[PDB]
């Protein structure tokens, strides 16, 4: 009886995550629109056969957050489309030319789609994850386990 | 609707007694050991029992799958209940129920595994498990008809390979009076063999130190009377006719062991040094350590049970030691205090279910009609999983 | 992990040890011999038999028989005392707290094996044993897996062809020459 | 395991280091004295006791007197070993032979239960003690002799010999 | 020189002086009769008649051990005479006549036991001077407070006393009839489940070492039933000192629930912290902050490895079902401290030995020699008039 | 095997080699005191994010990091419903003898079937290197396992059937 | 660079320190006992124990210049060792009066007084009264949020660098009164009571380690993202000067030792120490000191024919086990000095899981 009924989740409470992390100092609509306008150009440069540079315009700017779900979907759906419409053969050299924290986010979001095959073509993320891995080293795996959750 | 007999499983150290609810008497009593190799495939070649026994120089090597009351290897326990189910008891496994018993102070991970067997290997309608003891209790009383149970007791349930002193009052089993020695028919079986090993008889088998016992042996008061008894009187040299395969009248002469062996309930020093506390003190201490109150029904009331309380003066051996320790404790607080007292009586009960107590506790309680609710219906597992059944409830408390 | 008593009856040598051992720690000929004078000496506790080397010291007046012969034991009784000394007066340790491991030559009676084990688990009251094959222990120790090993000690010769892992049972071939033989002619 | 010398209730017994100069009954020498010959002694009571003795596995010791009994018990488990296929002058023989035999004795390296035995305190108390253990054992060898043959005479009942491997306490002289 | 103190616990003994800071010799309270089994028993150096304390426990395998001490109680007292005798001749090796000692004892103890303790002690010692304290005031001495409860667990008996500023509450004194022994014997009870059996008399004390090395208190029960029905990191491997590994695995977190759950071992008294709170709540409304706000862990026992967090958290539970009877608004405004002092399992002898030059110099405080034998056992009440 | 699983099984063991970054903790809630943080979850501040692999939506691969455990639960494909019986019995059979393995659960996690959990200690004494090495063998060798077992039933049944109609 | 294996401990050891001599070290296990060892010819050899703790023993540092060892252990208890004269060392507990278990300890370059981390949320920092024979702790909980990863003192004696394990560096003074004088102004700051928040600097990660510029006007600090960054305090309450942030591609950092005023040495889950080269301006990984990728007719012994047999049953490969390239077998605990003056180190001790204490000549 007095053994359940814990108390020990009130009395002192836990560190939670926005403790550990900096807030967004952005707004919700801002970003929102940011996402919106990015998105129709990555669109249009995989129209007309430029994927690398639609894929670098759309590494720019990377949205986060709890309330930005949504928007979150639609850019890493125009994300693995983006990256799914780039010839294999060109990877290295993308690879090679980038930033650390450029390859950062584009293992991190590889990775988050991975998390969902039931919409999404496994084998790319899966080439470009073991390409990355290969070139850049595993520091981009060790940023992405110390990476923030809502990303 | 009207529902088919149960069926009462028992799975001893050293018999399986399988059998029916309502029958008078299991309709197999045959040893616990399957007999396998080492153009039908090693996967079937197997027989147990009575066949495995007669078939075991033709090419197969005997294995007893339980040993000390705890079952180790589980392909030879699950070919064991295929085999019996299938070829034997005969019996569709999808419309029945069973009772299967098991000793107490058992893994929870074997009751684990016994429940996943039979509910996916057979996957039966329903499976129960009760403890060896209960049934003894059960199975105690005589003329029950309506209203004569004792439910308060002991049972001193001694077997092939494990004994186990349960207390119970008033039906429930107080757990922290659970205590087992781990010495039973076979570790004085192998005693009885080491004698006829040192007196160097032309036949030492296990089966001649099986059938010495099942003829000869006996308990007596104390051993040093008892052996200048034997010294002085010669009509106590026995000598056992064997047959053992060839040899015909190959006469053993039996010895010491007929009160040799026996004296190992009541001195367990000369087994081994694993245990050293006498059964009638066990026995004592387990009755001491119980509740205040249940103390005079603990010790009115004592059922023997299993194949190895059969010896005798066993009983009378073990409710005169009882007796006299009592007797010493009461009178030492009698003269520490200076009154008199009524005292407590002890009456070790012997009754005509002795070799087959916890099978025929198991067939009366299995026809009461509340029984089959207590079973563990099939959609409880599949929807619970498979850990149903590991909750160990008679002694300790879980969590 | 898991010590065992090693003990190899040769027909000439009783080697043994423990299991793990770089090499055997007990190693004596196998011969039993009573004296064969009068005697009429007394005192200093003159025993009634010699097992081993203090065999071997008195053989002057010691009339030395080996248990053994070719292969296959005769002398039971011998037998057991060697076993006896080698568990107690040279191993130091009691029967039933080490396994153990036997060797038998090829082809040899079952009789002997049978009475072997017989012998080693009524009276040595040992909790387990073997009786391995001696070209078997041999392609062991030559650290290899196949190949035809010739063996030839002081009571049999004997060739156990051995490929990978299986050994053919129908191309053993056993010689009774051997040391004994050997020192006889 | 609870049997033990009846004799260890016994008050103002000599002694020498921790074993008791216990009354014994005996044709042979030495410095023990003599007891009542329509009681139970020590050797006598060893020898009927044995039988049931060796077969324990766990023994507490209460006094010197058990000392002696352990003493008495790991005799006879030699005797039983050494007599077994002989005849009976021979096997008086053999005993006698063997108990007159220059043993050990506690205080010595050789002896194996030096642990419980305590050495003597004095050089005539070792003699002493030579002069008690030797008359103990050759009367205990004298009164096995006399009871395992209470039937025949050229062989030993096998009886009474199926003890000889019976290996007591596993320590013994 | 010094008055001697004497604190004779159920499964140890301590043994000091005045000033003194860490007990100057601990050693169980055993007695060794020598015994012959089937062992190898090599002869170290010699086996005595009777063989006590540090020898006793070191030649323990050729030697079967006795405990005089029950329950807080002695059982059999020649063999306590031993350990007296012992203690003072060999391990202080000081004995003089007339000398000050400071005894110890828990508080409900049966009045015989006390009065032959100092009986024995008058008699065959002679000294000039004699107290018994409770142990509860040592503890409560140990860390200098003046007012609070303190609970004390040991090998035979745990108890708990409540304090209020100098003036102890001797109607409200606790008794839990549940200690570090029931504890062992319910670990040899759950490694029995597995196959292992300890029926020798050394193995007592290996199960006791065992249970010191590795049981530990849950602080969840369901986290660690969760824990040990699907994962494997809970089993730890012990060696015996005969040389054999045993598998331990929910026996660590089992062992010492009994504590908190008496009923496992068929106890019907109530569990360690239900036990502190009708305590603290039979108190009187004004001083139950200064008993909740200070409780003191002391003894041997107390020493489980996540013990007073769980006694805190549990308390604080136990407060919130009773009281608030679920409400959460008021639970922030609750104040328990419980005190974890590193030595707390010697607390008792550090009170002791507080109090020994506390009262000294003036043996009108206590009873003598002469008080004692002229005015008999009734004499001795200038203790105190507990209840 | 391979030459069929290359990227979705390198993926696994980089990920894995990265997660194995351990080191000895105490409990932060409870004193004197160590427990595996990943299957706690009371202190969130060294809790690393969970991460998924997969190749296949019937083949996931769960893993969750912490300060000094490591919880790493997979799917192995199962086409069809005899597959489905024959892996839910074998990964029974491998979790029911954990106690000699050290980095297996006796029960798994929820939605799967297997779930490994490598605590400090491990890493500790045990050399870390073939940890995964074994990993990616047995995701391999387990469909072997299936694929072999489904061919033996087909046998065994095929006998059984030519044995009973062989008796007319 | 060039490396000499010390010894093999049979058992991790995620501590050690030697003495101001160099003659005997002490390190730690995993279980309760504590290690002594010393030289023996050319190797070491056992020298005795430590048994007084209960629970795992977390951290042990050795006082050059007074010659002392301080032991904090999981058992929330403090341990503080000197020699007797004799030989023998004396025991004394300190009373730290955590909630939860300690987990680093450091003595000060004074050795006047020593700061024990803890996960008790707190700080403890103990001095001695030698009008008391005491030992008194003090605790720090204004800014700290998490568990403690790691401690590093100042020269100036007062600064106290934590590392703290909710990805924020923190520096503290732990200057008091009766014990230190007053400290000369610094950068990091000038009016430095007890318990005051000099600075806060963010990470990627658990801060695994800190550590002060032998100058002492910097700080270096490593997040659990395998980056280490190097800290360049301009004023108080103003942002440093330059943030500089190396990010590596291998396993992440443990443990930060300064080998100069402008050189960083650090060594983590990459079984290797690492080198950093470069100023104010920026840095950058300079060399991999483990080598890198070295990879590094006649009787059979019966110990080997037996392993080959061992391995052929109770595997199917019977091979080389490991034949791991990296001197080291598992993670590597910390970088300690060896010897040479301040702001001149050429060689510097490490220890592991693997047990293995190699010394690094520079
Ligand atoms: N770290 C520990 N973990 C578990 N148990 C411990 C620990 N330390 C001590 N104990 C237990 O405490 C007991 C020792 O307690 P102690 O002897 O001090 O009590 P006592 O003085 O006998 O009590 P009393 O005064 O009531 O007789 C031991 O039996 C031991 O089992
Ligand atoms: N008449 C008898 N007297 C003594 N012991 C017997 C007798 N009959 C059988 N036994 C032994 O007692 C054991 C107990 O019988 P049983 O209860 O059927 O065995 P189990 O304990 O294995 O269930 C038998 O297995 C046998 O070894
Ligand atoms: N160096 C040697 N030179 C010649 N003959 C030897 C040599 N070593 C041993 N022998 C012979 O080998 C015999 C011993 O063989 P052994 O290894 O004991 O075989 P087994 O163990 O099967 O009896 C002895 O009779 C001896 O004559
Ligand atoms: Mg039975
Ligand atoms: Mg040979
Ligand atoms: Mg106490």
């Amino acid at each position: 009886t007095f053994r359940t009924l814990d108390v020990d989740s009130i009395t002192e409470p836990v560190l939670t995550e926005q403790d550990i992390f900096p807030i967004r100092n952005e707004t919700a609509e801002q970003v929102q629109a940011a996402v919106s306008q990015l998105i129709p150009q990555a669109r249009s440069a995989i129209q007309t056969g430029n994927a690398l540079q639609g894929l670098k315009t759309l590494l720019s700017y990377v949205p986060y957050g709890n309330d930005v779900q949504e928007v979150r979907t639609q850019y890493l759906n125009a994300f693995v489309d983006v990256l799914s419409n780039i010839r294999a053969a060109d990877i290295p050299a993308f690879v090679k030319e980038c930033s650390t924290e450029e390859i950062d986010n584009i293992v991190n979001f590889i990775y988050r789609g991975l998390a969902n095959p039931q919409a999404y073509n496994s084998s790319v993320l899966l080439n470009w994850h073991e390409k990355v891995v290969e070139i850049s080293g595993i520091g981009c795996i060790v940023r992405v386990l110390n990476s923030r959750p809502d990303l | 609707a009207s529902f088919n007999v149960p069926i009462i499983m028992d799975n001893g150290t050293g018999y399986s007694k399988l059998g029916y609810a309502g029958n008078d008497a299991p309709s197999y009593v045959f040893p616990t050991v399957i007999a396998t190799r080492s153009r039908a495939t090693e996967d079937l070649d197997f027989f147990i029992g009575n066949d495995a026994l007669k078939k075991a120089s033709a090419g197969y090597s005997l294995d007893y799958p339980i040993r000390h009351g705890q079952i180790e290897n589980w392909d030879h326990m699950e070919r064991f209940w295929q085999q019996s189910l299938f070829k034997y008891l005969r019996c569709e496994p999808e419309d029945h129920y069973f009772l299967l018993t098991e000793p107490p102070l058992n893994p929870p991970e074997n009751r684990e595994n016994t429940a996943e067997i039979m509910f996916e290997s057979f996957n039966c309608a329903g499976l129960y498990i009760a403890v060896q003891a209960v049934l003894a209790l059960a199975a105690s009383w005589t003329s029950s008809k309506v209203t004569d149970r004792s439910l308060t007791g002991t049972v001193v349930d001694s077997g092939d390979g494990v004994t186990h002193i349960i207390p119970v009052a008033e039906g429930y089993v107080i757990g922290s009076s659970i205590k087992t020695m781990p010495l039973a028919g076979r570790d004085v079986t192998y005693f009885v063999q080491s004698l006829l090993r040192d007196r160097n008889e032309p036949d030492s088998s296990l089966k001649t130190a099986e059938r010495i016992k099942e003829e000869c042996c006996y308990v007596c008061p104390d051993i040093v009377k008892e052996f200048s008894r034997f010294d002085r009187e010669p009509d106590r040299y026995l000598k056992y006719a064997s047959e053992s395969i060839t040899g015909h009248s190959t006469t053993i002469d039996v010895g010491f062991e007929r009160f040799l062996a026996p004296e190992i309930f009541f001195n367990p020093e000369i087994a081994s040094s694993d245990f050293l506390t006498p059964l009638p003190e066990l026995v004592d201490n387990v009755v001491q350590s119980s509740p205040i109150d249940v103390r005079k029904g603990l010790y009115k009331n004592i059922v023997l049970s299993g194949g190895s309380t059969l010896f005798k003066n066993f009983g009378n051996r073990l409710q005169r030691d009882l007796k006299r320790i009592v007797d010493e404790r009461i009178h030492r607080s009698e003269m520490l205090s200076g009154a008199k007292s009524g005292g407590v009586d002890v009456n070790v009960i012997s009754h005509k279910r002795q070799r087959n107590a916890v099978w025929f506790g198991g067939s009366l309680l299995a026809q009461t009609p509340e029984f089959g609710s207590y079973c563990h219906t099939k959609a409880d597992y599949e929807e619970y999983g498979a850990s149903i059944a590991r909750r160990y409830q008679i002694f300790g408390n879980s969590l | 992990e898991t010590t065992a008593l090693v003990c190899d009856n040769g027909s000439g040598l009783v080697k043994a040890g423990f299991a793990g051992d770089d090499a055997p720690r007990a190693v004596f000929p196998s011969i039993v011999g009573r004296p064969r004078h009068q005697g009429v000496m007394v005192g200093m506790g003159q025993k009634d038999s010699y097992v081993g080397d203090e065999a071997q010291s008195k053989r002057g007046i010691l009339t030395l028989k080996y248990p053994i012969e070719h292969g296959i034991i005769t002398n039971w009784d011998d037998m057991e005392k060697i076993w006896h000394h080698t568990f107690y007066n040279e191993l130091r340790v009691a029967p039933e707290e080490h396994p153990t491991l036997l060797t038998e030559a090829p082809l040899n009676p079952k009789a002997n094996r049978e009475k072997m084990t017989q012998i080693m688990f009524e009276t040595f009251n040992v909790p387990a044993m073997y009786v391995a094959i001696q070209a078997v222990l041999s392609l062991y120790a030559s650290g290899r897996t196949t190949g035809i090993v010739l063996d030839s000690g002081d009571g049999v010769t004997h060739n156990v062809p051995i490929y990978e892992g299986y050994a053919l049972p129908h191309a053993i071939m056993r010689l009774d020459l051997a040391g004994r033989d050997l020192t006889d002619y | 395991p609870a049997y033990h010398s009846s004799f260890l209730s016994l008050t103002d017994v000599p002694t020498t280091g921790n074993i008791a100069m216990l009354p014994l009954k005996t044709k042979f020498r030495g410095p023990a004295y003599p007891a009542d010959e329509s009681q139970m002694d020590i050797i006598d009571e060893c020898i009927g006791l044995f039988r049931a003795n060796c077969f324990f596995r766990n023994f507490e010791i209460k006094g010197p007197a058990d000392r002696t009994l352990i003493y008495g018990t790991l005799f006879i488990s030699e005797c039983l070993g050494r007599v077994n296929g002989l005849n009976y002058r021979d096997a008086e023989r053999q005993l006698n032979s063997l108990a007159l035999e220059n043993f050990s004795i506690p205080g010595s390296a050789g002896f194996p239960l030096n642990a419980l035995y305590a050495p003597p305190l004095s050089p005539q108390d070792a003699e002493i003690m030579r002069t008690y253990l030797t008359q103990f054992r050759q009367e205990l060898a004298y009164r096995l002799l006399s009871h395992v043959y209470a039937t025949e005479k050229d062989h030993p009942s096998k009886w009474w010999t199926c003890f000889s491997k019976r290996r007591f306490m596993n320590k013994a002289l | 020189s010094a008055p001697i103190v004497l604190d004779n616990g159920t499964g140890f003994v301590k043994v000091g002086y005045a000033k003194d800071n860490f007990p100057r010799f601990q050693f169980p309270s055993i007695v060794g009769r020598p015994i012959l089994r089937a062992e190898e028993k090599t002869g170290n150096v010699q086996i005595k008649d009777v063989m006590v304390g540090d020898e006793a426990e070191a030649v323990r395998s050729l030697l079967q051990v006795k405990y005089p001490m029950e329950n807080g109680i002695i059982r059999d007292f020649e063999e306590m005479n031993q350990l007296w005798d012992y203690t003072f001749f060999e391990k202080l090796k000081i004995d003089p006549r007339g000398r000050k000692i400071l005894l110890t004892e828990p508080p409900m103890n049966p009045v015989a036991n006390r009065e032959k303790m100092c009986e024995t002690m008058f008699e065959r010692y002679g000294f000039g001077g004699v107290y018994v304290a409770i142990q509860a005031v040592l503890s409560l001495y140990a860390q200098g407070l003046s007012s609070g409860v303190v609970v004390d667990s040991g090998d035979g008996v745990t108890h708990i006393v409540p304090v209020y500023e100098s003036v102890v509450l001797n109607h409200l004194v606790g008794r839990l009839d549940v200690a570090g022994r029931d504890a062992t014997r319910y670990l040899i009870s759950l490694l029995l489940r597995k196959g292992y059996a300890f029926n020798r008399t050394a193995d007592f004390e290996t199960v006791r070492e065992m249970k010191e090395k590795l049981c530990y208190v849950s602080y969840d029960l369901e986290l660690d039933h969760k824990l040990s029905e699907e994962t494997t990191v809970l089993m730890r491997n012990y060696t015996l000192p005969d040389g054999r590994v045993i598998k331990v695995g929910s026996e660590r977190y089992e062992c010492p629930e009994c504590l908190f759950q008496p009923h496992l071992v068929g106890s019907e008294q109530p569990g360690l912290s239900e036990f502190i709170f009708d305590t603290i709540q039979a108190a009187d409304v004004d001083i139950r902050k200064y008993l909740y706000r200070a409780i003191v862990l002391s003894g041997g026992s107390s020493m489980y490895a996540g013990l007073p967090s769980r006694l805190e958290k549990e308390i604080k539970q136990l407060w919130f079902e009773r009281v608030l009877h679920g409400d959460p608004a008021r639970l922030p405004n609750f104040k328990v401290k419980i005190e974890d002092a590193p030595r707390r399992r010697h607390a008792v002898f550090i009170g002791g030995a507080v109090l020994a030059d506390i009262m000294a110099q003036n043996d009108h405080m206590w009873v003598s020699k002469a008080e004692w034998e002229e005015y008999g056992v009734r004499a001795l009440d200038k203790l105190g008039p507990r209840t | 095997m391979s030459n069929t699983l290359r990227p979705y099984l390198n993926a696994v063991r980089s990920t894995l080699t990265a997660s194995l970054a351990l080191e000895e903790f105490s409990s932060e809630i409870v004193e004197r005191q160590s427990q595996p943080e990943v299957e706690v979850g009371r202190s969130p501040e060294i809790l690393l994010k969970p991460l998924v692999v997969s190749r296949n939506e019937q083949e996931q691969c769960l893993i969750e990091s912490s300060v000094n455990s490591v919880r790493f639960s997979i799917r192995i494909k199962q086409v069809d419903e005899i597959e489905r019986i024959l892996v839910r019995k074998f990964m029974q059979f491998l979790m029911g003898r954990a106690e000699s393995f050290f980095i297996l659960r006796r029960k798994p996690v929820q939605g799967y079937d297997i779930s490994f959990l490598i605590t400090n200690y491990h890493t500790e004494e045990m050399l870390k290197h073939k940890l995964v090495d074994f990993i990616i063998e047995f995701m391999e060798e387990v469909d072997a396992e299936i694929s072999e077992m489904k061919l033996f039933l087909n046998g065994r049944a095929r006998l059984v059937a030519e044995t009973y109609l062989s008796c007319f | 660079a060039t490396s000499q294996v010390l010894h093999i401990l049979p058992k991790p050891s995620y501590e050690h320190a030697f003495n101001s001599q160099r003659t005997e070290f002490v390190t730690t296990t995993a279980t309760n006992q504590v290690e002594l060892y010393e030289q023996d010819g050319n190797g070491w050899k056992h020298a005795r124990t430590f048994s007084d703790h209960d629970k795992i023993v977390t951290c042990v540092d050795w006082a050059p210049k007074s010659n002392r060892i301080v032991t904090c252990s999981q058992d929330r208890n403090a341990y503080v060792y000197e020699k007797r004269p004799d030989g023998t060392w004396k025991q004394t507990l300190v009373l730290l009066r955590l909630n939860r278990a300690a987990t680093f300890v450091r003595w000060s370059p004074n050795e006047d007084k020593f700061a024990v981390g803890s996960g008790a949320r707190v700080i403890s920092v103990c001095y001695f009264e030698q009008e008391n024979d005491w030992w008194v702790s003090k605790h720090l909980k204004r800014p700290l949020r998490s568990t403690i990863l790691s401690l590093d003192w100042h020269p100036n004696n007062v600064l106290l660098a934590a590392g703290c394990a909710d990805r924020k560096a923190y520096v503290l003074s732990a200057y008091v009164r009766d014990v230190d004088a007053k400290p000369e102004a610094s950068v990091w700051g000038s009016r430095l009571p007890f318990n005051t928040v000099c600075a806060e600097y963010p990470s990627g990660g658990w801060v695994h380690a800190v550590g002060f510029s032998p100058s002492g006007n910097a700080l270096a600090y490593a997040g659990h993202d395998s980056s280490v960054t190097i800290a360049y305090p301009s004023a108080p309450e103003q942002p440093p000067r330059a943030l500089i942030t190396v990010k590596l591609s291998q396993l992440p950092l443990r443990s930060l030792l300064w080998a100069n005023e402008s050189a960083i040495v650090a060594a983590g889950y990459n079984y290797s120490p690492i080198l950093l080269q470069g100023n104010e301006s920026g840095w950058a990984h300079t060399r991999d000191l483990d080598a890198g990728t070295s990879k590094t007719e006649g009787p059979v012994s019966f110990t080997a024919l037996r392993s080959t047999f061992r391995n052929m049953d109770l595997k199917g490969s019977s091979q080389s086990i490991s034949s791991l390239p990296t001197v080291h077998q598992n993670m590597i605990a910390t970088l300690r000095p060896y010897a040479g003056t301040p702001g001149n180190i050429t060689a510097f001790t490490s220890s592991g899981t693997d047990g293995r204490v190699v010394l690094w000549t520079l």
